[PDB]
């Protein structure tokens, strides 16, 4: 979940 | 794929931001932050850097890096703290 979230951030650019 | 931890993809990009540190003060900025790299993965990112032919195609992964760095820590500060 969390982990996920920040993967995200530093792969899709997504914010959190 | 890389398969690297939050942590450990943030250091690369520090790294490679600080290997070609891009102040964009100068109007080469206009034009190029147009460019959508947030879309692009870490890795796509890496490889177009350094597949990269254009300084303003540089800059643009920079400011990308740059960005998503920005919200890793604002994302973690949330979860450290608050």
């Amino acid at each position: 979940i969390e982990n996920d979230e920040a993967f995200a951030i530093l792969d899709g650019g997504a914010p959190g | 794929r890389p398969k690297m931890t939050p942590e450990q993809m943030a250091k690369e990009m520090s790294e490679f931001l600080s290997r070609g540190p891009a102040v964009l003060a100068t109007k080469a900025a206009a034009g190029t932050k147009k460019y959508d790299l947030s879309k692009w993965k870490y890795a796509e990112l890496r490889d177009t850097i350094n597949t990269s032919c254009d300084i303003e195609l540089l800059a643009a992964c920079r400011e990308e890096f740059h960005r998503r760095l920005k919200v890793y820590h604002a994302w973690k500060s949330k979860n450290k703290k608050r």
